[PDB]
């Protein structure tokens, strides 16, 4: 019951404005740093937006900036995002994450559902060549990701994060900093790799796997994804 | 040189001290109580007119007051008694009928001498409080203050009678110059005994702050 | 019956002759030659600022990195001790607290004092705060010490003379402990978890098995209050730390003791007992408001920790060894290496 | 008060019951681990502040 | 009186490190007031050094800002003593955070800085009468602060019924001996009237000895500072 509900989306003109909301319920709200994740309708994901807890710190993708705003309102358990001056660049469906920091945290463990807008007509890049892969049930499969920089940091964390997202869902986080298994994830699962050189492993896989894995880096904003891998079969 | 992860851990960390700080501020101006007594003593009714450790909450003009009775605590005294250093003052209850009731004043009289000459409580003031006057002035007049103190030499009066006793209990104290004791017949269950006790904190506060700025 | 007290002072002398016959040479004559330490110096590398009043325990993490402490102020601290970083604050319902404890597999908290309840607390949920998991209420007296067995066990040391092992899923005494005469203060142990010791004001130790629920061996000596206990890494000996300025080193297989560890110008009492991960070094922290650190195998004092205002009242080593965590009755907890 | 005696007769006769080593042997034993342990101890030995968690 | 002025500024010197040294060094026995008490010496400090040792001007302005930055910290410890021993605990703990008492630390060095710069050294001229006034303004806020804290201790003790009192009373005879001589100097010579040589020389060597003695009549009583002397001692 850690829910999160989206809702303010639709179409609207270009040039107009809009605004969306997210309605937290079952947790903490007031401890998390909150996200915001857009996914075009037929691309990768990308980053938004971040507000961190106390709404101390605030960060936007340059695509966005200038133009969004992002704020909370932690007595009423709500998350917003202004958005104004809107393209045709701008349709896409947009995610609610939240993500705590501390030492031995984990980041990025629950997404919303979305909600979805349509408009009417040095940054470090991560790389996913296999765009597709055939695979049968009970075989194992290998995923790789590579970094343009190297992700690996002076004090020994390796910031990578492995997400899943099966069709018509929302992402589901899977491995943080590279080899650590979140909660609820099965042990088959296995990650693994060196600087700018990581690979997933799944060991047994059978149906509920099907999707696109997608690899982020959390080393310095903005965050960036990958391309995508897509499993079938 | 550090990473995003850790600049957000270092923001919760700063929140998380600006929380206890808070918290502290607002601890610190609560007036904190140690209630002791040698036995039924009066302890019951005190409370009243207002497992372990027994705390008790009031608030009198916009002060709030912290009473902790550890009665209940069947212990060895001093291996938890420095946990209660640094309190405002000490509430000391002495049952004034309990003389011909069988040397009663004695225990009370020790308990007094070992609580007031303690090392923790050097600079802790006491508040005396002297319960049961209606039952001690009704047995003066039949059994005579003799039987616990034969050097009193005196007419069997109440109020001498009192006063000898308040005398004795006093000077029981060695550290003169470091603490003050303030006596107190609660028996009129008039309201006097907050207003007495607040009195004696605000007192206490005075003396405590004339201090700090080294005046004292 | 006058005759039963008699058959047991003669079986006290029976058990004492007993341990004396086999008393051959001492400790000090066996290690009169080995190479002495020297001198061992600390500094203090970090200093944490948190607390508001008296601190009464701390305990380290398995991991080496995260330590919990807890002081009468109404909180208990998680720190991040690499960083000084504060990873969690919790808030205490009873702010008379004198005991702390952390899991072994970090999940876990436990908490008591003056309010006879062990409190456990969950840091690992959903919901991204930490709960009161359960409530254990049972003991007459204060609760002295408390030590997690796994994260379904736990046993505790109160002041009515008792010892208990629990089972926190259903919050039942499992096993009660009762051989002590006076208050139980602390307790440890062993590093396979099958036994443990406890130190009581009687001035008297004992082995306890957890198993069976009966106190193996007794040992005496002492002539004050007993305020802290510790294994020897080998699990085969402890040490114990008085009232009476002494610290002293028993062994389990010969049933007596071998060391005592006092110098003529200590005077005060001593409030926390560790070892080093070898076992070389016994680090005591005592009255006087600063730590020393003894030669276990030869009684030599070797250095001074002299870093704090008043009285040191918790003192812990990591399970590598790499630093030494103590706590004061000012709101400081300092980590030396 | 019959039961406690009793009950203490019967704990000094299982204490009574245990068999005990020369201290000599156990000294021994000790002096052993320290010294097979002595190269583990950060503490003893000072190691270099190159692997030196806290430095600063 | 030249002899005097040397052995007036070793003692002063002697007083404010000694002071500031005691501070430092015993630094979580001392509080809020102690701030407000080593503003004072440290400014003690800099006329003590820098006026009799000597015998933009060459050290006259400096000499101001040493005299005026002492003279706002006898208002501001006054004040402080004042409000902890009349008002209620809650309005002083609000009004004296940390980052107020910083504040009021700075505020007091920046109007030191611009009446040293923004008006012609003197002491019918303007400037002259304007020290005049905010000396005798310093006098009646000290003396009714001082007067007030007695008055609320004398009430306390009737409504209970050795607190001898003689800090203040030596603080206040100290400071109007030192400080009335200079008025009196200063409001003749503003008003082009004539001032016998000799007269204004001990006028400054008294407000210079009242920069020396700042902190003995500050902490004679302390029984905190008292303990610091016989441990370092």
């Amino acid at each position: 019951d850690v829910q999160l509900v989206e809702s303010g989306g639709g179409l609207v003109q270009p040039g107009g404005s809009r605004k969306l909301s997210c309605s937290a319920s079952g947790f903490a709200f007031s401890s998390f740093g909150m996200h915001w994740v857009r996914q075009a309708p037929e691309k990768g994901l990308e980053w938004v937006a971040y507000i961190s807890s106390g709404s101390g710190t605030i960060y936007y993708a340059d695509t966005v900036k200038g133009r969004f705003t992002i704020s909370r309102d932690d007595p009423k358990n709500t998350l917003f995002l202004q958005m104004t001056s809107l393209r045709s660049e701008d349709t896409a469906m947009y995610y609610c994450v939240r993500s705590i920091y501390y030492y031995g945290s984990s980041p990025f463990d629950f997404w919303g559902q979305g909600t979805t807008l349509t408009v009417s007509s040095s940054d470090i890049v991560m790389t996913q060549a296999t765009s597709s892969v055939p695979v049968t049930p009970g075989e194992s499969v290998s995923i790789s990701c590579r970094s343009s920089k190297s992700l690996l940091h002076s004090n020994g964390n390796t910031y990578l994060y492995w997400f899943l997202q099966r069709p018509g869902q929302s992402p589901q986080l899977l491995i943080y900093r590279m080899s650590n298994l979140a909660s609820g994830v099965p042990d088959r699962f296995s990650g693994s790799g060196s600087g700018t050189a990581f690979t997933l492993t799944i060991s047994r896989l059978e149906a509920e796997d099907v999707g696109v894995y997608y690899c982020m880096q959390h080393l310095e904003y903005p965050l960036t994804f990958g391309a995508g891998t897509k499993l079938e079969l | 040189t550090l990473s995003a992860e850790d600049k957000a851990a270092v923001e919760r960390s700063k929140m998380i001290d600006r929380n206890l700080r808070e918290d502290g501020e607002k601890a610190a101006r609560e007036v904190k109580l140690l209630l002791l007594g040698a036995g039924e003593s009066g302890k019951s009714t005190i409370v009243k007119q207002m497992t372990g450790i027994v705390e008790t909450h009031f608030t009198f003009k916009d002060l709030h007051f912290k009473m902790f009775d550890v009665g209940g605590q069947r212990s060895e005294r001093k291996k938890w008694i420095h946990c209660f250093e640094g309190v405002t003052a000490i509430i000391f209850c002495v049952a004034l009928s309990d003389y011909d009731l069988v040397n009663r004043m004695h225990e009370s009289m020790k308990l007094f001498d070992s609580i007031c000459n303690n090392k923790w409580f050097t600079d802790t003031s006491i508040i005396l409080f002297l319960n049961k006057k209606d039952l001690f002035e009704e047995k003066i007049k039949k059994s005579p203050l003799t039987i616990c103190y034969p050097e009193y030499a005196g007419s069997n009066t109440y109020e001498e009678a009192a006063a000898y006793i308040q005398c004795q209990f006093e000077d029981l104290n060695k550290r003169k110059d470091t603490k003050e004791i303030y006596t107190h017949f609660t028996c009129a269950t008039d309201t006097k005994n907050v207003q007495f006790v607040f009195d004696a904190v605000t007192d206490v506060i005075i003396k405590n702050n004339l201090k700090d700025c080294g005046l004292f | 019956l006058d005759q039963l007290r008699q058959e047991a002072e003669q079986l006290k002398n029976q058990i004492r002759d007993a341990r004396k016959a086999c008393a051959d040479a001492t400790l000090s004559q066996i290690t009169n030659n080995i190479d002495p330490v020297g001198r061992i110096q600390m500094r203090t590398r970090r200093t944490l600022r948190g607390h508001l009043a008296k601190i009464y325990a701390m305990h380290w993490g398995t991991d080496s990195r995260l330590l919990v402490s807890a002081s009468q102020d109404g909180k208990l601290i998680i720190w991040d001790s690499y960083t000084t970083n504060k990873v969690h604050a919790i808030p205490l319902r009873s702010s008379w607290v004198m005991t702390c404890a952390y899991a072994p597999s970090g999940n876990y908290v436990a908490c008591g004092g003056l309010d006879n309840i062990c409190s456990i607390y969950n840091l690992k949920t959903r919901e991204g705060n930490v709960r009161v998991s359960r409530e254990l209420a049972g003991h007459t007296g204060y609760l002295s010490c408390c030590r997690f067995l796994d994260d379904n066990q736990i046993v505790t040391s109160s002041g009515d003379t008792t010892c208990a092992l629990w089972d926190i899923e259903t919050g039942q005494q499992t096993t009660t402990f009762t051989g002590h005469t006076g208050d139980v203060m602390s307790l440890s142990l062993a590093p396979d978890t099958r036994l443990f010791v406890s130190g009581a004001c009687d001035a008297s130790a004992k082995l306890w098995d957890v198993r069976e629920g009966m106190c193996r061996q007794t040992f005496t000596g002492h002539e004050s209050d007993i305020n802290a206990i510790c294994f020897f890494p080998n699990g085969n000996a402890f040490a114990t730390g008085s009232d009476d300025a002494t610290c002293r080193l028993f062994d389990l297989r010969a049933d007596q003791e071998l060391m005592t560890y006092s110098h003529d110008n200590i005077i005060c009492g001593i409030t926390s007992v560790s070892f080093s991960k070898s076992g070389r070094l016994l680090l005591a922290g005592y009255d006087d408001f600063n730590c020393n650190v003894w030669d276990a195998l030869k009684a030599d004092r070797a250095g001074v920790l002299a870093g704090h205002d008043n009285r040191v009242s918790c003192l812990g080593v990591t399970d590598d060894g790499m630093a030494v965590a103590t706590g004061s009755w000012d709101s400081f907890l300092k980590i030396w290496n | 008060s019959i039961a406690q005696a009793r009950k203490l007769v019967e704990q000094l006769k299982m204490e009574a019951n245990i068999d005990r080593i020369k201290v000599s042997k156990a000294a021994a034993d000790l002096m052993a681990y320290c010294e097979a342990h002595a190269k583990e101890d950060p503490l003893l030995t000072p190691v270099p502040a190159s692997e030196n968690p806290f430095r600063e | 009186v030249s002899l005097l002025y040397s052995g007036l500024a070793i003692g002063g010197t002697l007083a404010n490190g000694m002071v500031i040294y005691l501070v430092s060094s015993f630094r979580k026995l001392q509080t809020t007031s102690n701030a407000f008490i080593v503003n004072g010496c440290a400014a003690d400090l800099s006329v003590c050094a820098l006026w009799m040792p000597q015998e933009r001007l060459l050290r006259g302005g400096l000499l101001g800002l040493g005299l005026t930055v002492s003279l706002l910290s006898h208002c501001l410890v006054a004040l402080n003593r004042y409000l902890l021993i009349t008002r209620a605990p809650a309005t002083y703990q609000a009004l004296y955070q940390r980052r107020h008492t910083a504040g009021m630390l700075a505020l007091s060095w920046a109007l030191a800085l611009g009446l040293v710069l923004l008006l012609p050294p003197w002491a019918v001229h303007y400037p002259a009468l304007l020290a005049a006034a905010a000396l005798l303004a310093q006098t009646a806020l000290l003396l009714h602060c001082y007067l007030g804290i007695v008055r609320r201790v004398r009430v306390s003790v009737k409504r209970v019924s050795r607190l001898s009192g003689l800090s203040v009373l030596l603080l206040c005879c100290v400071f109007l001996l030192a400080t009335q001589p200079l008025v009196w100097v200063s409001l003749a010579s503003g008003f082009s009237l004539p001032v016998p040589w000799g007269v204004q020389a001990a006028s400054w060597l008294l407000c210079c000895a009242l920069s020396a003695l700042n902190p003995l009549l500050y902490t004679w009583r302390n029984e905190e500072f008292r303990r610091s002397v016989r441990s370092v001692l």
